[PDB]
């Protein structure tokens, strides 16, 4: 049980919803958009956790971008 | 529970009912190394086999386990230094069986004690890879040399519960932290090669 | 015009079973008796007695009641030493109104049979309260170099203690720690034999 | 961040009366995120031998490129 | 940019990268690393832009 | 390989800045730091401490801090080579340190050297330390089960420091006689290993 | 049993001797501040400048002398025993009577502070009983099933730690008659013995 | 090496409907079928793989909510027989794995409620005083968090059980006209 | 502190272990030093 591939985490799945909050107990017209994400990965033990945050638009068009960019550098070298 | 006196000398006056020597070696060999998994198979055998209660097979392990662990201790590599611990009237047949039984095996017992000795977690393995920062959010580019050593770590079961409690960790590292250690393993390695030729 | 030792007064228990046992067999009482004392060395026996239940037509209700009679008679009766309680006093306070006389030396039997000595060996167990020592294991160091000491020489010792409940300690302990520990256990033992020769001396006039 | 070491000898053990069996601890300050955590290790001669000779390995390869 | 390991003494394979700064409000971050390759990679930025246009569909 | 001291651009300018200041304010700093150069926690300086430091120095935090790391770097590595004043008077003025440093240097050095390599000599590296020890003696009379008792019984308690946590545990233990002697006769055995290393 | 006092100890005693009682009792002032309020060498810079004394042998004499009175009074030992013990220092009879009388005074005070220094162990410190019948459930709507709520209030090494608890009517019972027991047995002969021929 | 169910040809035809639909009764939240019943057609590290293909590619085409033809063509290479039982598993029972896959999406969060039970009791006297008489409402609370179940309780009287009900009825209020 | 005899009575020991873990680093050598550059 060595191998240098898996050091740290590696995800296995990847789920995602699209919602938006529509009232509150401190505001009955909250209404804004967001987007959650779920993340299960795995140790170099074999198990499977979960992970799951939440996100706003801007920050999830920030993701992209930087997910992007890490797109066009790894493929450059 | 007892030392060494004539309760379990009398008590090992019962070792002959064997016909085969390799119960005997079995005996010597999981009485040696007591434990909560190693003690319910010599009380299994002993009450299938030779139909008696627990007791006999308790006091039994103890006298046995006992003598293996003062021979090992002691380092008793002469059969005479053995023939000191006994009366004269205790059966001499089993008293030179028990010494011939004890040489022939000790050098098994002295070693697999020094790797039972406490410590703190212990190294069983490692791998390291290195790699290259070519880039990263705050800057575009750069061709920089980093590490990732990774390593295997066993902890007693015992210090953390009923888990045998194997852990991978990982450590990223630079020039200046991976110099400093070479620098310092360096020097413990010529103390170590000074005291050898002193 | 004595006092008996299971109390001043006597617990609605036993006293509710002296009328409930007036009318059943010996047998039956025999080996509820044994199922009883099968309990008190900790042994789970709940379905032979259901069965027995089922078997002799025993209403629950009564049967609790004789069961929870017998087991704090015997409780309290085996509290004491032979010593404290002879045969004679013993079957006198039994006295027959609301007794049989063929049940007492059942009952003598296993207070005073073969036995009692395992009941002792469990009911000593019953007297603690604080974990006691499992192993003890350990191992000297002879430091002879260190990052912040090209040479320290210092003797250092490593300790590693288990315990009844499942805990398991480890940890360093320098020399002086070591003969702090050391004297204190001298002493302990010094004042327990003080202690173990007072008992004698002070209680015996 | 940090590290520290101590080489010592064995002289005695609960099972065995004399035995010289040498050894190394290590003392590793890695900042787990915001925290910082302690690795306490535990090396035998020729475990800590063969890390010389890997780190020694490393250090090669590392100066490669540049 | 992967060079070499113990065993390996040649590779070019890269790798990214990404650590998530996660924590409920009122209560310390944690912190969340990951690995990837050029497949994995892909396959994320293809389910982010399929966010992307589920996003975009769902305004009329 | 063959350098006491490392020299490098910090160092000369930690002796520009150093050799400037007068004799008047370096010696009690410097024996302060002697006594407590055993710890890495924080120094012997508090933040109004150095505060007034600094305004009496009137220069930014860095260059002091930083001529205090020197110092303190220094004084581990002749710690470390257990050396004899004459070698700092040798070696320090070497690299371009006015005369009164040096001074204040070896006098100190003379003064609590011993001390500081004896404190560092009981310095422990695991993370677990036996730091007090108490005891109770109790005499146990009768119990549910039994009655008309005189069996005398002990508790000893451990102060166990968990230097990890920076926080202290306590261990509650139990005896009767013959578990205290095996405890003693234990005890007796480690003592007897300590006494070959005379 | 009797302080036969050590010899390195008895050193440190020198510097009383050769002191006046005046400021002997200040000191012994000092060792019960000390027991008290705690201790602080401070104090040491405000004996050197108010008396320019030193500051090291000042600390050794109230040091030595605080140590004495905490194993006088860790042992109750009588008075003539006390008078007997420190007949060796050398001392004036009246600093001796000054001794002796400011040991007596400060017996109870300082015994009082001592045990806090034996092993924690979990302490009684309050009990609230509730009673309360079950009459109906996600799953039953008419039932009676009584049942008695403890909250159990126990201290270790000064915190404050809560247990919730339930038991029925007949278990109670036991409890109680159990307990009854458990407090029976200090009014009989055997603890009566024990209790009284030690002291 | 074409769609996930190529693994599934060794099976004969008999048995099919059995695996597939007490699969998705698994998926649903019953049981799942055992190795003991179809041992002999697969061996268990690779019926494991078969396992998790079916119950994915069930998922996925119930999610989705692809046309006839696009589920027919993906099944043109397996069993003459098998494509008519998956078609017509399909046609049978989405409703359930629909209502499956939406209880999933609220398994996206920290923490999710999975049962509750309630008792209702009187409190007749405490050390306080003897005549009490003070209902109080019992919740048990079961909710899943991370990857364990943690048990919870809260006890309640009259006021604010009815402040309770106030706000999860203004909280209804939106619930039911949002649907 | 540790006599200068146990300095040299801590050698009655380590010596079997140190002689030849020693000895075979330098011959270890030939993997390591000897020849690295083929």
């Amino acid at each position: 049980l060595d191998a240098k591939s898996d050091v740290t985490n590696q995800l296995v799945d990847f789920q995602w919803k699209l919602g938006m909050a529509v009232s509150s107990d401190t505001c009955r017209s909250l209404k804004y958009p967001y987007v959650a994400v779920m993340l299960k990965v795995a140790d170099h033990s074999g198990q499977v956790k979960t992970k799951c945050f939440e996100m706003t638009i801007p920050q999830f068009q920030n993701f992209y971008r930087q997910f992007k960019e890490i797109a066009a550098v790894i493929e450059t070298v | 529970m007892a030392a060494l006196t004539a309760e379990h000398f009398a008590a090992l006056q019962s070792l002959l009912k064997a016909s085969s020597k390799d119960v005997v070696r079995q005996l010597c060999q999981e009485s040696f190394s007591s434990s909560a998994l190693g003690l319910k198979k010599l009380l299994d055998v002993t009450c299938s086999s030779l139909s008696v209660t627990q007791e006999e097979a308790e006091e039994l392990l103890q006298a046995l386990h006992r003598l293996t662990r003062l021979v090992a201790f002691r380092d008793l590599s002469s059969a005479e230094a053995i023939l000191a611990l006994f009366p004269e009237n205790f059966h001499q047949n089993l008293k030179n069986l028990l010494t011939k039984i004890i040489l022939e095996h000790v050098s098994t017992w002295r070693t697999e004690a020094q790797a039972n000795q406490i410590s703190l977690p212990r190294l069983v393995d490692l791998d390291w890879r290195v790699d290259i920062k070519t880039s990263s959010d705050s800057i575009s580019r750069m061709a920089v040399p980093t590490c990732l050593l990774q390593m295997k770590i066993q902890e007693d079961p015992s210090l953390c519960g009923d888990k045998p409690s194997i852990s991978a960790v990982t450590v990223e590292l630079s020039k200046e932290t991976l110099d400093t250690m070479l620098d310092g393993l360096g020097r413990i390695r010529d103390q170590l090669s000074a005291v050898a030729s002193k | 015009g004595r006092v008996s030792f299971l109390g001043a007064q006597l617990p609605p228990e036993v006293a509710a079973m002296a009328r409930l046992l007036g009318d059943l067999d010996r047998s039956t009482f025999r080996k509820l008796l044994k199922f009883v004392v099968s309990s008190l060395q900790g042994e789970d026996c709940r379905e032979a007695v259901q069965r027995l239940g089922v078997s002799a037509n025993l209403p629950e209700e009564q049967l609790g009641a004789l069961l929870a009679g017998m087991h704090t008679l015997l409780q309290q009766a085996l509290r004491l030493p032979p010593t404290s309680l002879k045969p004679d006093t013993f079957r006198d306070q039994l006295q027959e109104l609301c007794i049989p006389q063929d049940l007492v030396g059942d009952l003598a039997s296993v207070v005073f049979g073969s036995q009692r000595p395992l009941l002792d060996s469990v009911a000593q167990q019953q007297g603690a309260w604080l974990p006691h020592v499992a192993d003890f294991r350990w191992r000297v160091d002879v430091a002879i170099s260190t990052s912040a000491l090209a040479r320290s020489l210092q003797p250092s010792v490593l300790m590693q203690l288990k315990l009844s409940d499942g805990s398991a300690y480890r940890f360093e302990v320098p020399t002086a720690k070591f003969q702090e520990l050391r004297y204190s256990v001298a002493l302990v033992l010094k004042e327990m034999a003080d202690l173990e020769k007072r008992c004698e001396r002070r209680l015996q006039d | 961040i940090d590290m520290e070491w101590k080489f010592g000898v064995t002289s005695g053990s609960s099972e065995l009366e004399k035995v010289g069996s040498i050894f190394l601890q290590l003392k590793l300050v890695v900042k787990k995120g915001n925290q910082t955590e302690n690795v306490y290790i535990e090396l035998t001669l020729p475990q800590f031998y063969s890390f010389l000779h890997e780190m020694e390995r490393v250090r090669t390869s590392m100066e490669c490129f540049c | 940019g992967k060079s070499q390991s113990r065993h390996s003494a040649q590779i070019h394979t890269p790798v990214a990268i990404i650590e998530l700064e996660l924590g409920k409000y009122g209560q310390e971050s944690e912190f969340l690393c990951l690995e990837f390759d050029e497949v994995k990679v892909n396959q994320i930025l293809k389910t982010l832009s399929e966010v992307e246009e589920s996003i975009s569909t769902l305004i009329s | 390989a063959a350098l006491i001291l490392r020299e490098s651009p910090s160092m000369k300018k930690a002796v520009s800045l150093i050799n400037a200041i007068d004799t008047g304010r370096f010696p009690r700093l410097l024996t302060r730091i002697l006594q407590k150069l055993h710890l890495k926690a924080e120094s012997s300086f508090s933040e109004e401490e150095e505060e007034k430091l600094q305004a009496a120095f009137s220069l930014e935090k860095q260059d002091l801090h930083l001529v205090l790391e020197t110092i303190s770097f220094i004084l581990e590595q002749a710690v470390y080579h257990n050396v004899k004043p004459a070698a700092l008077q040798q070696q320090l003025e070497n690299i371009h340190l006015r005369q009164d440093k040096a001074e204040a240097f070896v006098n100190t050095w003379s003064s609590m050297g011993q001390e500081t390599v004896e404190k560092f000599r009981q310095r422990i590296l695991a993370p677990c330390k036996l730091e007090t020890v108490g005891w109770q003696l109790n005499l146990q009379m009768a119990h549910s089960a039994q009655a008309k008792l005189k069996s005398p019984q002990a508790v000893l308690q451990l102060g166990v420091n968990n230097e990890d946590s920076k926080s202290l545990e306590k261990v509650l233990v139990e005896f009767s006689h013959k578990e205290l002697f095996d405890f003693y006769n234990k005890l007796e055995t480690i003592q007897a290993q300590l006494d070959s290393l005379t | 049993m009797l302080l036969e006092l050590s010899e390195e100890h008895k050193e440190h005693l020198a510097f009383l001797p050769q002191v006046d009682s005046a400021v002997v009792a200040e000191f012994g002032r000092i060792a019960v501040e000390f027991l008290r309020r705690g201790a602080n060498p401070k104090i040491y810079e405000g004996a050197a400048r108010k008396l320019n004394v030193s500051s090291d042998t000042v600390q050794h004499g109230v040091e030595g002398l605080t140590y004495l009175l905490t194993e006088s009074s860790k042992l109750m030992i009588s008075e003539l025993d006390f008078q007997d013990s420190v007949f060796v220092l050398g001392f004036s009879e009246e600093l001796n009577k000054l001794l002796l009388q400011l040991y007596l005074d400060n017996r109870k005070e300082i015994r009082t502070i001592l045990s806090e220094l034996a092993p924690s162990l979990p302490s009684y410190h309050n009990l609230e009983w509730r009673l309360d019948v079950q009459l109906a459930s996600r799953s039953l709507r008419q039932q009676i099933k009584p049942a008695v709520t403890i909250k159990l209030h126990l201290n270790q090494n000064g915190d404050h730690n809560t247990k919730v608890l339930q038991t029925d009517p007949a278990t109670l019972l036991h409890l109680v008659q159990q307990l009854e027991q458990a407090l029976e047995e200090m009014k009989t002969n055997h603890c009566r013995r024990v209790v009284r021929n030690i002291k | 090496e074409g769609t996930p169910l190529w693994r599934l040809q060794k099976l004969p035809a008999e048995l099919g409907p059995q695996l597939l639909h007490k699969i998705i009764d698994g998926i649903c939240g019953r049981a799942y079928p055992v190795y003991q019943d179809y041992h002999t057609v697969w061996e268990s590290e690779e019926w494991m793989h078969v396992l998790e293909d079916i119950a994915k590619f069930f998922k996925a085409i119930v999610g989705k909510n692809l046309p006839d033809e696009e589920i027919f063509q993906q099944l043109n290479q397996l069993n003459s027989l098998h494509q008519e039982t998956i078609m017509k598993c399909v046609k049978s029972r989405k409703d359930e794995i629909k209502q499956a896959l939406s209880r999933e999406i609220v398994a996206i969060s920290s923490a999710q409620l999975q049962d509750f039970d309630w008792q209702v009791k009187l409190a007749l006297s405490s050390d306080k005083i003897a005549a009490l008489r003070m209902p109080l409402l019992s919740l048990h609370l079961d909710v899943k968090e991370n990857g364990e179940v943690k048990p919870y309780s809260i006890e309640m009287s009259r006021e604010e059980l009815q402040n309770l009900i106030q706000s999860l009825e203004a909280a209804n209020k939106v619930v039911l006209q949002l649907k | 502190r540790l006599t200068a005899s146990s300095v040299g009575q801590i050698v009655g020991l380590c010596s079997a272990e140190i002689k030849q873990i020693v000895s075979e680093y330098a011959e270890k050598q030939s993997e390591l030093s000897a020849e690295e550059s083929p």
